[PDB]
RNA sequence: GAGGGCGUGAAACCGUUAAGAGGUAAACGGGUGGGGUCCGCGCAGUCCGCCCGGAGGAUUCAACCCGGCGGCGGGUCCGG
RNA sequence: CGGCUACCCACCCGACCCGUCUUGAAACACGGACCAAGGAGUCUAACACGUGCGCGAGUCGGGGGCUCGCACGAAAGCCGC
């Protein structure tokens, strides 16, 4: 009920388990970040039933709904009024988002000057007194 | 092209009457990636080595 | 599986042109326009060269681009080279031909003007010949590269003709087993 | 640029494109042109022929200034002067003829290629070739030694 | 200490950057989109008097 | 030597915020955050743009004059309308539509104006 | 801009010679500013500081109004200790504050003969 | 300095201006000269998508 | 929460508290379910922008013209 | 009320511990108790090929010289009898 974007459908991601690595688990040394194995045993690159799966092409999202908040926008990060202003003709379909060094003085002049322009912002009531 | 008339300004800003005509150099063509490239090697050019 | 034969999934091609010239790229664009919109096979093959790299495009010559107007049936023809066009030593007389090239040489351009020619660009040629009426595309010599006389089956195999990289041409170097029969077996 | 380098992207994978059977360690080969005639005779062989035996004379302190003899062509005879100069002397004067001399162009030996035309001219060089002196002989110029 | 530092330009490249770079200089929207402020000045490349 | 300048522009410039996301301009002279070619303010020969008015009240109007170039202080002319909205709609759909001067970027010219206006009023 | 070669801009070598100055070198780093009064009077910029001047604070803790005189001067520890200006410790001892001599307005000097040839010197200098 | 396109530098000895590619290379008055649009197919702006 | 090897203070490991679980050694992938922390909002009550027909109010231009500067366009290529 | 998720637990099914020598590894083949930092295709010379740029039967100042002393100037500009 704040700003109600445009038709946006119903947006999936076709998984959305953000692949763990293997033996990530057995090992507190290694990030849980992926990491393509490149062994000559390994029942991960063989593509064995019951274990993890590969990250692949086809686990791409649709070009409709990619980079796609669950609110209906699209998020731009912003610092400061020109970068705010910036987004005074697409409102409606890309969103503010304040970067995180930016002090609670010039962020409510930002929050302000969002909701004169009817600019959504993903974090509105943060960093306040 | 063409090569237009500048005016010389005088030291309050006001036009004066003398015009001078533009040279050409302003008309040579326009390669920015052979500038870039330039650029680069004289940027290498100009460097005391570093540590070893 | 479908496909039981092979995956050749590119055949050959350079789409783009890797050089970052921006007046090329607007020649690419202004004559990939006329090739896809006026039905002309001499802008589709004149926006392939324009597609093709620095060294496929070898330089014309003043003599070359003479005698091939010489021929019968280009009298007022307008040669067309994607390339450049260079001086000859060799030419004493210049006639009163018209040249649509890139970047002609200083010597090249004085001695047209002074023979009472008119040398072109892309552009003008483009207003002058959407369709490329009235022209004759020329190319140069590409084999008579020093690179590509190196370039065959084998060195001297069936004595081959195709010239062994060495230092010095001359006596002690490559010159006495399997050049001569005197000295082991020739070839 | 390092950035630009096939080992930035080869990062990640373990043999590092040489592979794991064949294990290329240091020199598995030779060094340089180590084995010229017993095990790679195939490549000394078949892409250099000549590179192995004595080929003919072997002259003691030889120099590269005694045989010191650049070759003008007739295509390259007519620019060492100036085009000037061969218009406003054969523009329909008299039978007088310029001098062409390659001595002070550099030159010193005169050889012979087609492309002479009907306007005759006098060319001072030490040597010549024979058909450079019929060409000039016929097209009516003059031959001329210098030392 | 003895990699290749310092890298050799053509002089004909070097004058080419240079006609390049003068006749960039010239266009308003290259310098107003490099970020000079060109608001309120006047005439592109300014000419002043021998005075200054 | 616009398809020159856009040549030059369309990268390597102090504008053109490629960061993670789709690209903006912000042009201090410009009707859509688009760095496109049919929308730019400071290349063409003929360029139109809308600002917010300093007095706080009103649209101001900034076109390029095309009578001078390479001239930045007289190149463009400035106009300060303050109506009812529907009469500044009007007038530059008038200024635009009833002249050869950019027949392109009309409607760019009207939302921009049309936001502003929605945005300058509470 | 720094012209003369034979001065550093190095920030190591500079930070070296100032932290390992010599006293009479720490005696010219350690000068203060004078009052506008008493630079009108005298025609010169600052002075270095000593043991009998009187000193107004413009800036820390203490600021402005409180006009003492200076008891020690630790060119060790580049601080000037002032009579008036005082701390307490945890058993009621009470200490002096460590204040810096450029923070230093000096309203009241020591007059001398050498200060005098010293001031001579400034103003002849300063034209 | 540098010269024009007739002359040659006068302070240097052997320089200049370079090739220029592209003339008159105003692309959006060539694409719209009548010359170029007189010898166009048509404007062929239909989609023909998928049929079910 | 800077207390004399004293800026920031992670991992391996240990102690306590809170939650959950325990015969097939622990751990994992796919699928759900249950619980807990947390997030957005008010939960039978939340949509906007335009046009037109109705009800009161205060305004001033616009419709046409006079007055005015500034910009677009083209003809005599008029004066240069 | 809704919520996928780097939270915990339960249930059904599948699932031997990674890395490499090997034709063959979960192997009764070898290294690995755990964690943090460092850690391995660089640089020079030469050649060949491909690509990009400048000039083009020419091309190249890397060797020196010229400018007023300049932080960037150990840069850059120029030589041409
Ligand atoms: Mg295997
Ligand atoms: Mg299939
Ligand atoms: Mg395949
Ligand atoms: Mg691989
Ligand atoms: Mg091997
Ligand atoms: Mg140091
Ligand atoms: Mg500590
Ligand atoms: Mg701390
Ligand atoms: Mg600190
Ligand atoms: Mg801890
Ligand atoms: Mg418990
Ligand atoms: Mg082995
Ligand atoms: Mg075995
Ligand atoms: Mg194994
Ligand atoms: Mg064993
Ligand atoms: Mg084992
Ligand atoms: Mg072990
Ligand atoms: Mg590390
Ligand atoms: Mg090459």
């Amino acid at each position: 009920a704040a700003l109600r974007p445009l038709v946006k459908p119903k947006i999936v991601k076709k998984r959305t388990k953000k692949f763990i690595r293997h033996q990530s688990d057995r090992y507190v040394k290694i990030k849980r970040n992926w990491r393509k194995p490149r062994g000559i045993d390994n029942r991960v690159r063989r593509r064995f039933k019951g274990q993890i799966l590969m990250p692949n092409i086809g686990y791409g999202s649709n070009k409709k709904t990619k980079h796609m908040l669950p609110s209906g926008f699209r998020k731009f990060l912003v610092h400061n009024v020109k970068e705010l202003e910036v987004l005074l003709m697409c409102n409606k379909s890309y969103c503010a988002e304040i970067a995180h060094n930016v002090s609670s003085k010039n962020r409510k002049a930002i929050v302000e000057r969002a909701a004169q322009l009817a600019i959504r912002v993903t974090n509105p009531n943060a960093r306040l007194r | 092209c063409a090569r237009p008339l500048i005016s010389v300004y005088s030291e309050k800003g006001e036009s004066s009457g003398k015009n001078v005509t533009l040279p050409a150099v302003f008309k040579a063509p326009i390669r920015p990636d052979i500038v870039n490239f330039v650029h680069t090697n004289l940027r290498k050019n100009n460097r005391q080595p570093y540590a070893v | 599986g479908v496909d039981i034969r092979h995956n050749k999934d590119r055949k050959v091609r350079r789409k783009e042109p890797k050089s970052q010239d921006i007046y090329l790229r607007l020649l690419v664009k202004l004559y990939r326009f006329l090739a896809r919109r006026t039905n002309s096979t001499f802008n589709q093959v004149v926006l392939k060269r324009l597609f093709m790299s620095r060294t496929n495009r070898p330089p014309l010559s003043l003599s070359r681009m003479i005698r091939k107007m010489k021929l019968p049936g280009r009298e007022n023809k307008t040669a067309v080279v994607v390339g450049t066009i260079t001086d000859d030593v060799r030419v004493q007389e210049v006639p009163k031909l018209k040249v649509c090239a890139l970047r002609v040489t200083s010597r090249a351009r004085s001695r047209i003007l002074r023979a009472g020619g008119k040398i072109l660009t892309f552009d003008q040629l483009a207003l002058d010949s959407p369709k490329g009426c009235g022209t004759v595309l020329l190319s140069g010599p590409r084999k008579g590269r020093e690179v590509y006389r190196h370039f065959g089956k084998a060195p001297g195999t069936p004595h081959s003709h195709t010239k062994p990289y060495v230092r010095s041409k001359g006596r002690k170097f490559e010159r006495a087993r399997g050049r001569r029969a005197s000295r082991g077996y020739k070839n | 640029p390092s950035r630009l380098r096939k080992t930035r992207k080869l990062r990640g994978h373990v043999s590092h494109g040489h592979g794991r059977i064949g294990k290329h360690r240091k020199h598995p080969g030779g060094r340089g042109n180590a084995g010229g005639l017993h095990h790679h005779r195939i490549n000394f062989d078949k892409y250099h022929p000549g590179y192995f035996g004595k080929v003919g004379m072997k002259h003691y302190h030889l120099k590269r200034n005694q045989s010191f003899c650049p070759t003008v062509n007739l295509d390259k005879l007519w620019t060492l002067v100036s085009e000037q100069t061969r218009v406003n002397a054969a523009k329909n004067k008299t039978g007088a003829a310029p001098i062409i001399d390659v001595v002070r162009s550099g030159y010193y030996k005169v050889l012979g290629k087609g492309k002479l035309p009907k306007q005759p001219v006098i060319v001072k060089a030490k040597f010549f070739s024979r058909r450079a002196e019929e060409k000039i002989k016929s097209v009516g110029g003059a031959c001329v030694l210098v030392a | 200490t003895w990699r290749r530092w310092h890298r050799r330009v053509n002089t004909t490249q070097k004058r080419y950057a240079i006609c390049s770079a003068l006749a960039a200089s010239a266009l308003p929207a290259l310098v107003m989109s490099k970020g000079h402020r060109i608001e309120e000045v006047p005439e592109l490349p300014l000419v002043v008097e021998d005075k200054v | 030597s616009a398809h020159l300048q856009w040549m030059v522009v369309r990268n390597c410039s102090s504008f053109l915020i490629k960061r993670n996301k789709q690209t903006y301009s912000t042009e201090p002279n410009n009707l859509k955050a688009r760095n496109s070619f049919r929308y730019n303010g400071l290349i063409h020969r003929k360029t139109v743009g809308v600002e917010p008015a300093a007095d706080g009240k009103g649209v101001v109007v900034v076109i390029k004059r095309r009578s001078g170039q390479r001239k930045p202080a007289t190149s463009y002319v400035r106009t300060t309308i303050n109506k009812n909205a529907r009469a500044t709609l009007s007038s530059i759909r008038h200024m635009i539509r009833k002249n050869k001067y950019r027949p392109d970027l009309r409607m760019a010219a009207i939302r921009r104006a049309s936001a502003i206006l929605r945005s300058q009023k509470p | 801009m720094k012209f003369n070669p034979f001065v550093t801009s190095d920030r190591s070598k500079n930070r070296k010679r100032h932290f390992n100055a010599p006293s009479h070198i720490r005696r010219k780093i350690m000068s203060s500013p004078l009052s506008k009064e008493l630079r009108q009077k005298y025609n010169v910029r600052s002075m270095p500081i000593r043991k009998d001047d009187e000193v107004q604070v413009v800036r820390g803790h203490y600021k402005g109004q409180q006009i003492g005189k200076v008891v020690q001067v630790y060119r060790k520890k580049y601080v000037i200790y002032i009579e008036r200006v005082q701390r307490e410790k945890a058993n009621g001892t009470t200490v002096h504050v460590g204040i810096h001599p450029s923070k230093v307005v000096i309203t009241r000097l020591k007059l001398d003969k050498d200060r005098k040839k010293i001031l001579e010197r400034k103003a002849k200098s300063r034209q | 300095l540098y010269g024009t396109w007739r002359k040659a530098a006068s302070l240097k000895s052997n320089y200049n201006l370079p090739m220029h590619k592209m003339i008159n290379t105003d692309l959006s008055r060539i694409l719209k000269s009548p010359e170029i649009q007189r010898a166009l197919r048509a404007p062929r702006k239909k989609i023909h998508r998928r049929v079910l």
